[PDB]
RNA sequence: AGUGGAGCCUGCGGCUUAAUUUGCACCCGGCCCGGACACGGACAGGAUUGACAGAUUGAUAGCUCUUUCUCGAUUCCGUGGGUGGUGGUGCAUGGCCGUUGUUGGCUGGUUAAUUCCGAUGAACGAGACUCUGGCAUGCUAUUCUUAGAGGGACAAGUGGCGUUCAGCCACCCGAGAUUGAGCUAACAGGUCUGUGAUGCCCUGUCCGGGGCUGCACGCGCGCUACACUGACUGGCUCAGCGUGUCCUACGCCGGCAGGCGCGGGUAACCCGUUGAACCCCAUUCGUGAUGGGGAUCGGGGAUUGCAAUUAUUCCCC
């Protein structure tokens, strides 16, 4: 539902984006093996709403990528975060 | 949700609500609710108060019930009249229930009973079942039996679906009826047997079953009326193979014939042969259940109705007059049931012949031989599947009839010289071996000794002539027919006079006939095991024991043999002999042991004889034997020490007699000797010694704790001994020794705590003895389970 | 101790071919077990001897007619060869 | 003995046909719904949702054709050689079944009936795989140490419990009546929603009617006959394997198909002593495409089913 609703590509309110980044910060120190679809959801979010993320959100998702890496989809999230133009 | 509650009418109303106002019970509630049962015809509130008074009414307000029975009765008649005019179910059902309770607890009473009885034929199942159960509870809980019996008779005579209901009424109420009304009801059920409907037939047979099953007295059913029922009910026999009413028919016949025999035995045994003839005739039915029912019926009738009264009948011949002639007809029918026409029920027929053999062979021996010849002829069939059943039948016939009468009926054709070698009656010797128990020994002598000698001589003559085939057959024949002696020694009736004729024969057959020896030994043991009930018999056995004992001792002590059977025979046959010759043989055996010119095998054999002679001697002989054997406990030979410890175990084994007196006299010397010889005990010698220690635990006094606490490590090291017998003995010694501490103190738990702390250091030393002590605690934990105290057990855990 | 298949089928066939040479006690059963069958395992030989002792104490209590016809059949088979 | 001849039936080819499906699949008509992404259009001036009534229709229906009432962003039009997702499919993949002993423990209506439906617990034990020890005053260079072999114990014997045979218990003798080593495991039967931006290949439902061999022919199974060793009519007298809550006894009516009632059968019980046909006896027929042979047709009656028309089937002429 997260992946497809981010693929809806609507005008996202910023309280919503704060809730989403708060959820992902909730997934900071967990050691459970996240699925490939979790990285797909993260990829869709950083593909659609990379412009509405402030710099602290960018770096926070950066150590989220560092502690929870992926051999296949993490470089895509890396290059989407590093080539993102803020508001 | 509310019925299952404890506060509901399910449980608590039956218990605490009966105490109306604290005292059980008051009908002021019942008499106060008259304004609700009057002029109010509302449903589902009348039903509730009716249910409540039905449950409350059972707690015996009996004098109040006798007083205001008129008030309750008039209340109930207005209730039933109003409800029958209205047409409801629940309120009528529990007012019938409280009628049942009131009439069970207690001129107008006949009116109340008639009002209760009139609602039985009501078409509603709930009204009818409640009325039926209520009438059954009232009658069985009687002056009202005549009225309800006449009501049932008139209800049958006026009348098709209520007949089964009131036949269930008669089924549940026939035993509690007077004799004339029983006869009238019997006429009525036979009149409904004049019809062809099946359900009325099944219910009337069930009614006759319930009548004959309760075993009524003389006032309810007479012998003449029972005979009239039996003769009148023969007219139906449904066809041959209906299998639903035939089993009920046979069932009511067994119950009626049992009642007839119980009332007057001669008349019942007079009427029975027609029943046996009909049973044999209906054994031709293709259904196996009819066969099983008839088999069980005739078997139980022969067991209970024929066997206890057979001694009163006496012997029967071909010219009997009274009930003996009836028994002759019984046997004639069951023997005509042995023909070819059945050929599928022959197992059941053989079971009937077997139980008839066991019941009446001894008193029916003159006439009962032709069927024996016929069943001997039946075994000559090429393919007989009932060989085991026929052999069991011949075994029962040999047991009750006696093999002399059987051999008069079917003689053995192995009498000396035969032209052929295909013996057709070779199963008779196994049958006689397996099933002689109560026949005279003199027949065995005078029939089986010269025949045995002639066949043995013929076997030797044929063996020396070259023919090694027929000689083996004759040797097998003679060796099998020498095994008849344990059967004939089971319960002999003339062993006080016929044992003199076999003493020298058994002596020579146990001395110079090895091939018979074990059986002969077994025969002797078998004889003793069930033949010293009388005193003259035991006197004769001792009088010949004075001759047999040197023979048995020389047989056991010879070099090489069945030493163990001879040893067991010597053990028993010394326990049944006089003490003076025991002392003489003990002197001879002690002389043989103390003689230095004897071999080791001879010394061990005479030590085994000393073991056998030890418990049967007097106190002086046991004391001098103990003095002789006491230096032998430190011998370096393991066999000598083992026999010494076995002697010490055997003399301590007797709980009463000279052995117990010797132990009580020499307990201190025995304790010092057993403590001194503990340091020099060999590994096999641990197995008897513990038992000897066991044999001095269960009467050890309170001033003996030092001996026990010195014996502790030996018992533990024997709980992990090499031999499993020594381990079992040490475990039993631990259990009995803990039992011995259950007698030295008032507190059992403290005494067992002391017993544990005497063995607790065993968890400290060397690895093997730590494992030993863990095994000992494992065995002790399973026996005195709670008596250790669980917390202490937890610490051990 | 429970019983197996091979020991008892070997005992059955060894009786069916050499019932004449058996005896009644355990030692003669042992002796004919060495002198008839090679039986390399000593455990199996001991179990065979025990079960054939059981068989000899069992079947000798039965009818003699079957024993007689079996001896005739065995003697006929021995004489034919 | 036949078949191949003849009539009928049926199977493959072929021919007709909308289809005569194929190695209810077929045909004739009427419903239902059919991506997002990108870009360009319409859209509060209002995008779009629901709808009565009438009709079209083989029938009715906001699922259609008229007439305006309401719901309002819940949007709807077009073009892409761009993906694709309620897709199909294989692999690794985590859990879970089954798989390779023993003893206990009732408010209601309904029926002949403790009949029917209806509400409504405990414990005990658990290698039958391989090797092998105790005792040798024996053989071997040998009673005290050795290390090769040969013995010895197998439940063999006794007494009880035992389906009287498998087994169990205890005991004598015996060194040994079981002391030590090694071995849980396995899923080609699988199951259950998880892991690989896992390899591949693409972006129908209900309704009414018909047809399902319709027939010039080729190639083959079959049935009935071409008659006198026969056809008709009457009489007589014999089976077996099976099945049945649809097999049927019996009574009445009809001439027959068949109707009505009342019983038995969940079965070696009732059909059913399975009263079968050829056969046997007697009558008529006389070598005649005929009383042999029955096809194809005309009329009437009955039965099974929603429905018998292209004849469902049976009876009579």
């Amino acid at each position: 539902f997260l992946r497809l609703l981010l693929d809806k590509k609507y005008a996202l309110p910023y309280r919503v984006l704060d809730a989403l980044v708060f959820h992902f910060l909730g997934f900071r120190t967990e050691k459970r093996e996240l699925p490939v679809l979790w990285h797909q959801c993260l990829l869709t979010l950083v593909q659609r709403y990379k412009a509405d993320l402030a710099t602290d959100q960018k770096e926070a998702l950066l150590e989220l990528l560092r502690l929870q890496p992926h051999p296949q989809l993490s470089p895509e999230i890396r290059r989407e975060l590093q080539s993102a133009v803020p508001r | 949700a509310a019925h299952k509650e404890i506060c509901a009418v399910l449980a608590a109303v039956t218990e605490v609500i009966r105490s109306q106002g604290g005292k059980e019970t008051e009908t002021e509630y019942f008499a106060a609710l008259m304004t609700t049962m009057e002029a109010v015809e509302s449903p589902e509130s009348l039903a509730a108060v009716a249910y409540l008074l039905n449950l409350v009414l059972k707690r015996v307000p009996s004098p109040v019930l006798i007083k205001k029975f008129s008030d309750t009765s008039k209340a109930f008649m207005d209730i039933m009249s109003a409800q029958a005019s209205s047409g409801s179910t629940s309120v009528l059902r529990w007012v019938l229930s409280c009628l049942a309770t009131l009439l069970r607890k207690q001129p107008v009473t006949l009116q109340v009973y008639h009002g209760l009885l009139s609602f039985t034929v009501h078409p509603k199942p709930k009204i009818r079942k409640a009325a039926q159960h209520g009438v059954c509870s009232v009658l069985k809980g009687h002056p009202a039996a005549i009225s309800t019996a006449k009501f049932c008779i008139q209800e049958i005579e006026k009348s098709a679906t209520t007949t089964l209901h009131m036949l269930t009424l008669l089924k549940d109420l026939l035993p509690c009826f007077p004799e004339g009304l029983v006869k009238s009801c019997s006429e009525t059920l036979l009149r409904v047997m004049t019809l062809s409907h099946v359900l009325v037939t099944a219910c009337a047979m069930q009614a006759f079953h319930s009548l004959f099953h309760a075993r009524p007295g003389l006032s309810t059913l007479s012998a003449e009326l029972n005979a009239q029922i039996i003769t009148a009910l023969y007219d139906y026999v449904p066809s041959e193979n209906d299998l639903q009413p035939l089993l009920a028919w046979l069932k009511v016949m067994e119950k009626a014939h049992i009642n007839l025999v119980r009332l007057q035995w001669d008349l019942g045994l007079g009427h029975l042969p027609r029943f046996f003839g009909t049973a044999v005739t209906c054994l031709l039915s293709p259904h196996s259940q009819v066969l099983t029912a008839a088999t069980q019926s005739l078997k139980e009738i022969l067991k209970e109705c024929v066997a206890p009264h057979m001694a009163d009948i006496g012997s029967v011949t071909s010219s009997a007059s009274g009930p003996a002639q009836s028994v002759a007809k019984m046997f004639r029918a069951v023997e005509e049931g042995l023909t070819y026409k059945f050929h599928a029920a022959w197992s059941s027929v053989l079971q009937l012949l077997c139980v008839f053999f066991e019941a009446c062979g001894r008193q029916a021996h003159p006439v009962m031989r032709k069927c024996l010849q016929s069943l001997c002829d039946l075994r000559l069939s090429p393919h007989f599947p009932h060989t085991a059943a026929l052999d069991q039948a011949v075994g029962a016939a040999v047991t009750s009839m006696g093999p002399e009468v059987v051999l008069q009926a079917v003689p053995l054709e192995i009498d000396g010289s035969e032209e052929t070698l295909d013996f057709p009656r070779s199963w008779l010797l196994p049958v006689i071996r397996d099933h002689v128990q109560e026949t005279r020994l003199g027949f065995f002598t005078t029939y089986f000794l010269p025949l045995a000698n002639t066949l043995k001589s013929k076997a030797m003559d044929l063996a020396q002539a070259g023919s090694t085939v027929e000689s083996k057959i004759y040797d097998t024949l003679q060796w099998q027919m020498w095994t008849l002696l344990p059967g004939f020694c089971t319960r002999p009736t003339d062993v006080a006079i016929s044992f003199k004729g076999l003493a020298r024969t058994l002596g020579m057959a146990i001395s110079e006939r090895p091939d018979l020896r074990v059986t002969v030994c077994q025969a002797l043991r078998t004889l003793i095991t069930k033949g010293c009930q009388a005193e003259a018999d035991r006197a004769e056995v001792s009088r010949f024991a004075k001759n047999f004992l040197p023979i048995l001792f020389n047989l056991y002590g010879q070099p090489v043999a069945p030493r163990r059977a001879v040893l067991e025979t010597i053990r028993t046959y010394l326990t049944i002999t006089d003490t003076q010759l025991v002392n003489s043989l003990l002197e001879k055996a002690s002389e043989k042991v103390l003689d230095p010119a004897s071999s080791d095998f001879t010394r061990l054999s005479v030590l085994d004889l000393v073991v056998a002679l030890a418990p049967c001697a007097d106190e002086a002989a046991i004391s001098k034997l103990y003095s002789t054997i006491r230096p032998y406990l430190e011998s370096k030979a393991h066999g000598v020490q083992k026999k010494a410890y076995r002697v010490l175990e055997e003399v301590c084994a007797s709980p009463q007699g000279p052995g117990a007196l010797f132990v009580q006299s020499h307990l201190e010397d025995l304790k010092k000797t057993l403590l001194d010889s503990l340091r020099s005990t060999s590994s096999p010698a641990k197995r008897p010694r513990l038992k000897c220690l066991l044999h001095i635990v269960r009467k050890l006094s309170a001033e003996h704790k030092e001996f026990i606490t010195a014996l502790i490590p030996e018992v533990i090291l024997c709980t992990k001994e090499v031999s499993v017998g020594a381990r079992k003995n040490a475990f039993a010694l631990l259990v009995e020794m803990g039992h011995a501490f259950l007698r030295f103190g008032s507190n059992q738990e403290e005494a067992l705590q002391c017993y544990l702390v005497l063995i607790y250091p065993g968890l400290v030393g060397a690895v093997t003895m730590v494992s030993c002590s863990i095994l000992a605690l494992t065995h002790l934990l399973f026996e005195f389970k709670g008596l250790m105290g669980t917390s202490t057990v937890e610490q051990l855990l | 101790r429970v019983r197996t298949k091979t020991v008892k089928k070997a005992a059955r066939v060894i009786i069916e071919k050499y019932y004449t040479r058996l005896g009644n006690d355990f030692h003669t059963n042992k002796r004919v077990c060495e002198e008839i069958a090679i039986i390399p395992s000593k455990k199996l030989r001991n179990k065979i001897a025990g079960y054939v002792t059981h068989l000899m104490k069992r079947i000798q209590r039965g009818p003699v007619r079957g024993i007689s016809i079996k001896l005739q059949e065995e003697e006929r088979e021995r004489r034919d060869n």
